[PDB]
């Protein structure tokens, strides 16, 4: 988790953005994660 | 103990009736209007029209 929170994800363009989304989100569909219920349940915090 | 599991199955049945808790929106098309602008007579005339 320190290696996750360490990453310089800001100002990262090109195919390295795709690689970072593939690493930090291996299994989900990002388009399925965009809704608020998915962001509540995936990180296990209330939607409020 | 068994009566506490009874309590849990009753409250889960009630949650099954209610369903999914409705997320109240706050990011909204609600601008912050003027009270003069919010209480226009045209604003109710057009509505009921």
């Amino acid at each position: 988790l320190y290696n996750i929170l360490t990453e310089d994800t800001e100002s990262l363009t090109g195919s390295d953005l795709e690689n970072s989304l593939k690493r930090n989100f291996p299994k989900v569909k990002i388009k399925d994660l965009m809704t608020l219920d998915a962001l509540a349940n995936y990180y296990e915090l209330p939607a409020d | 103990r068994d009566t506490l599991n009874e309590a849990k199955m009753w409250y889960m049945q009630a949650l099954g009736l209610l369903g999914d808790k409705p997320v109240s929106i706050f990011s909204n098309g609600w601008e912050n209007p003027s009270l003069s602008n919010a209480a226009d007579k045209t604003q109710a005339k057009q509505f009921h029209d």
